[PDB]
């Protein structure tokens, strides 16, 4: 329903050579830049007063690394996404508070920075199978939501 | 933009609210936290059960924002410029969620305009709503 | 997906009201006048120019009758939604080449002509149940794109 | 709005482009129809395939066009006119699908201007698409 054998393959070889806790700090970094009220959830992250400050900031990559670190974990389960994260799910709806809608935007700033990552390498179809999980992680992540 | 027609289709339609609109502002809030759950995540701190006094007080604050800014419908950005600055840089609310609320706003109006809600008057009133959005989240970045 | 039960008798029950002919004629035409480009699947059906032309236009009428009789049967087979429009999804992708975002307005749009027709009675809950059940039907129609 | 140091990020990122307007423009393009594949939905009749001249001679239109919003940065509204008229009365694209391209344009940026995407630049470069994609769903309704 939805990755094809060879947009699985594709999403696992290029995964194999990403530095999970760099994609991940950068990530979660251009995320509060680029969609700065996804800041809410981390004023006691500390300074986030300008791009370079937000990029900089050890509790940004911090929580990056914890972040990407468990979205890397479920790359193994892309049959079961609902299921992997449904612990998650719950989670971030009963105790975070955290708006879905986020994971949808911080999975677009994963790609955009894989494309910046990667280059050329990170083709059409690349991404293709790319936005497939991006928007698979976010939808299992907001299932568990009520 | 909203054309002369538009304008004067909402003053109409919110004009025969009149009173309720309070009352009118809570239901939508009801409406919209049964419909899109994920809208309550914004506010844990408060009971959202049926009836709920914080959601009436809620309800009353966003339909007396929207009366003033049917009231300045000419000159609405800076009518509602201390909200933008306040959803910009406090509440943070995604900005998918404004068309939400405006959904819920609009069942909220038709549910109790049977005669008002025309074909022409719900496009003036979806747009009016959408503008009011827009407006709100501006200054987010 | 998933209505609870009492979700489901709200839908059954308030169904039972609905005169399908007449209210799909309505939300068709509301669709077309609250969404203009919408109207660009629609090139022969005659005088679209101002909504009374729209909502008096009677390929409206009779069209909007064909598709909310098709919303109709599905919901008796509200638990295999996707499998149920399955043929009619690929015939709008492949067909007719309707951009699925419709299919998501038209059913807000049913929501509005359901609370403007049904007054008080399309109560929040009610509301809520049908809010799932125009977004699986959507779904289900948007499946077999590609 | 685009502020003064958004204006400046575009014009220099987009300066970079250059000469590869069709090209990024037609992956661009590609990278839509592949990753959105309901996009496609507006070009029923069009050869899709990789490399095809059509997909390049249309994805140099809308480069082109993007060159001449940045150019005109501080009114996009009337440089964009013709192009918002067309898509409002003629096109008919629903205004999701603006997001999709303008998230495809930026991926593509992102793949070719290692140097300059930074994530201020990003910012900027997002905010201005979404700036482009407002104006030319202005006349929508
Ligand atoms: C791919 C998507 C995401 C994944 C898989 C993910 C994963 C995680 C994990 C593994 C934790 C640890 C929770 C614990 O220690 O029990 C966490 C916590 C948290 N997450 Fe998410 N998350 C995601 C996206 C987001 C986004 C976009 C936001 C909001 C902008 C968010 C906000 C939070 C917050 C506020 C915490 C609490 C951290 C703390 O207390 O220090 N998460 N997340
Ligand atoms: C029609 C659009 C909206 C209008 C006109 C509006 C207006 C307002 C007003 C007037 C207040 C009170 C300000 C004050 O106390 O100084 C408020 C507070 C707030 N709004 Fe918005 N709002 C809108 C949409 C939204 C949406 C879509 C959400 C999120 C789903 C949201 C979440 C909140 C929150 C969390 C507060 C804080 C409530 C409290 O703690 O009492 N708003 N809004
Ligand atoms: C609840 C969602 C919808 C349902 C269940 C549905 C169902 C149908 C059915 C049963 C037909 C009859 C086909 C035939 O007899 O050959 C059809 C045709 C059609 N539908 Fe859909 N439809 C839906 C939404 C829409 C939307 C939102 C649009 C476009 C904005 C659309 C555009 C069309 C067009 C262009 C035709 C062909 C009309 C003609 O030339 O006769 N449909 N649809
Ligand atoms: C950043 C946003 C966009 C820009 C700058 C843009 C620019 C253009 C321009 C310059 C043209 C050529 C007009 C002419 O021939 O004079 C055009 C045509 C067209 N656009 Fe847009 N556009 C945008 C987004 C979209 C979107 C998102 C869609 C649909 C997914 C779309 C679908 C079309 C179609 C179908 C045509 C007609 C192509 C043909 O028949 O040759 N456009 N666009």
């Amino acid at each position: 329903v939805h990755l094809t054998p060879e947009e699985k393959s594709a999403v696992t070889a290029l995964w194999g050579k990403v530095n999970v806790d760099e994609v991940g700090g950068e990530a979660l970094g251009r995320l509060l830049v680029v969609y700065p009220w996804t800041q809410r959830f981390f004023e006691s992250f500390g300074d986030l007063s300008t791009p370079d400050a937000v990029m900089g900031n050890p509790k940004v990559k911090a929580h990056g690394k914890k972040v990407l670190g468990a979205f890397s974990d479920g790359l193994a389960h892309l049959d079961n996404l609902k299921g992997t994260f449904a612990t998650l799910s719950e989670l971030h709806c009963d105790k975070l508070h955290v708006d879905p809608e986020n994971f949808r935007l911080l999975g677009n700033v994963l790609v955009c920075v894989l494309a910046h990552h990667f280059g050329k390498e990170f083709t059409p179809p690349v991404q293709a199978a790319y936005q497939k999980v991006v928007a698979g992680v976010a939808n299992a992540l907001a299932h568990k939501y009520h | 933009v909203l054309s002369p027609a538009d304008k004067t289709n909402v003053k109409a339609a919110w004009g025969k609210v009149g009173a309720h609109a309070g009352e009118y502002g809570a239901e939508a809030l009801e409406r919209m936290f049964l419909s899109f759950p994920t809208t309550k995540t914004y506010f844990p701190h408060f009971d959202l059960s049926h009836g709920s006094a914080q959601v009436k007080g809620h309800g009353k604050k966003v339909a007396d924002a929207l009366t003033n800014a049917v009231a300045h419908v000419d000159d609405m950005p800076n009518a509602l410029s201390a909200l933008s600055d306040l959803h910009a840089h406090k509440l943070r609310v995604a900005p998918v969620n404004f068309k939400l609320l405006s959904h819920c706003l609009l069942v909220t109006l038709a549910a109790h305009l049977p005669a008002e809600f025309t074909p022409a008057v719900h496009a003036s009133l979806d747009k009016f709503l959408a503008s009011v959005s827009t407006v709100l989240t501006s200054k987010y970045r």
